[PDB]
């Protein structure tokens, strides 16, 4: 329902790729809110690292020090980036909580 | 000239003139790859002169078909077509403190002492030298200043244009281009058309506002003019989108009847708790708006008089209570 934030919910479907979507089978038999999950989307997908040690002073910023507390997804957006590739899920929303919401953001 | 004033999807608008080799001259100058990206307006112009031609100076000028057959990329049309479809042109409470709590600050200045200055030929010396000066290019701020102090439903007071008739041509000529084909990617390129017709809300008071409406509702009625084919392909998305459409327009009218109409459910009478959110919303501003809005609302006591699938419905009627007040009294 939110507006002009309904262009993120498109990366949705390249998260729901067949590299993690093996439990959409068996979660969409006892849920019911997987029916408008399937008819929007449903091959694999990966990425790489650069740096492990990038976020020194930047780890400590998470809420910052002066005010504006949304330069948090900066700081989530750092630490997904140069960060391990095992959570393929979160790696690739990266790119959807850069601008997203910032309760979905901290989550 | 006007660029420095004020470049690429300009490539699309200039193609209209092998409808020839000067705009492929004036894209080479950057890239002469670039036609694919920015064929999706040459395909609409295209698909919209074949529907004028099928069904007039424009059944002449679609003769230039065949400059369309440079290359065989079919399945590139079928996130197309969505400027096409959005297309439908070229086809007041602030006096309440009359008592004295406004009369220790300022009053309003409605009486005729407001316009007690008419005699200003004094400072007309000073008035014509600031007339002249750059004062003249600004002066439209007054005049773009006077639109407020009105928070009504304009929207529900307001033939755009001849794109209901031409709309099943590409359907016809690509066998259902709308319904089959879109039905393929499970409805994605619909709602993502979907999605960019609302992204697209930036100046909804007066301008935009008038034409985003009726496309949305124009899209509705397409969606929904199928049965089946719309049940097989989608309903949860389309569900999702209708609540979503609802919302915005409750932030504010006319376009109550669309939803009206989609909720109908002849076939989609397999409807879930997502539609409570619908009926508060719909109940909410009932009785608050005028009474074409009242009469038009109408659609959640045709609803509440389903009496089959309707268990769900009679577990969250418990906000519908409110109707009592202004009654209204038959549905509460």
């Amino acid at each position: 329902v939110r507006s002009a934030a309904v262009t993120c919910l498109k990366n949705i479907l390249a998260t729901k790729t067949g590299h993690s979507f093996w439990e959409i089978y068996k979660m969409t038999t006892d849920p019911m809110l997987a029916y408008l999950q399937p008819f929007r989307t449903s091959p694999l997908s990966e990425n790489h690292d650069i740096w492990i040690k990038t976020l020194t002073c930047a780890f400590l910023d998470s809420g910052g020090t002066k005010c504006e507390i949304l330069q948090l997804l900066k700081p989530m957006c750092e630490v997904k980036t140069d960060f391990c590739q095992t959570v393929l899920p979160y790696l690739i929303h990266d790119i959807l909580l850069q601008d997203t919401n910032e309760s979905w953001r901290n989550l | 000239v006007s660029e420095t004033f004020g470049m690429a999807s300009h490539l699309d608008y200039l193609v209209l003139e092998w409808l020839f080799i000067l705009l492929n001259y004036t894209n080479i100058e950057d890239f002469y790859r670039s036609c694919y990206k920015v064929l999706i307006p040459h395909l609409v112009i295209r698909s919209h002169f074949d529907e004028v031609k099928s069904i007039q100076e424009d059944w002449k000028s679609l003769l230039t078909d065949c400059f369309p057959k440079i290359l065989v990329n079919i399945l590139p049309y079928f996130a197309y077509e969505g400027t096409r479809d959005s297309g439908m042109a070229q086809q007041h409470l602030f006096i309440s403190n009359l008592p004295e709590i406004v009369v220790e600050l300022l009053m309003t200045l409605h009486e005729p002492a407001n316009s007690s200055a008419s005699q200003s030929t004094d400072l007309c010396d000073f008035s014509g030298d600031l007339d002249p000066a750059p004062n003249p290019p600004h002066f439209p701020s007054h005049v773009i200043k006077a639109t407020f102090a009105y928070i009504s439903n304009c929207h529900k007071t307001k033939l755009s244009k001849s794109p209901d008739s031409y709309q099943k041509i590409l359907l016809a000529i690509c066998e259902q281009a709308a319904e089959t084909n879109n039905v393929y990617k499970k409805h994605r390129i619909l709602k993502i058309y979907h999605l960019f017709v609302s992204l697209l809300l930036k100046d909804i008071k007066s301008g935009l506002g008038g034409a985003w409406a009726f496309v949305l509702r124009d899209v509705i009625y397409t969606l929904i003019h199928y049965i089946n084919q719309r049940p097989s392909c989608i309903m949860d998305v389309s569900l999702r989108s209708f609540s979503l459409c609802c919302d915005l327009l409750s932030q504010v009218a006319l376009e109550n009847h669309l939803h009206v109409i989609v909720g109908t459910l002849i076939p989609l009478v397999y409807e879930q708790v997502e539609v409570q959110k619908q009926v508060l919303d719909l109940l909410k501003y009932l009785v608050i708006d005028n009474k074409d809005n009242e009469n038009l609302y109408i659609t959640i006591k045709l609803l509440d008089p389903f009496p089959d699938h309707v268990v769900f419905k009679d577990l969250r009627i418990t906000q519908q209570k409110i109707k009592y007040s202004r009654g209204l009294e038959e549905i509460n």
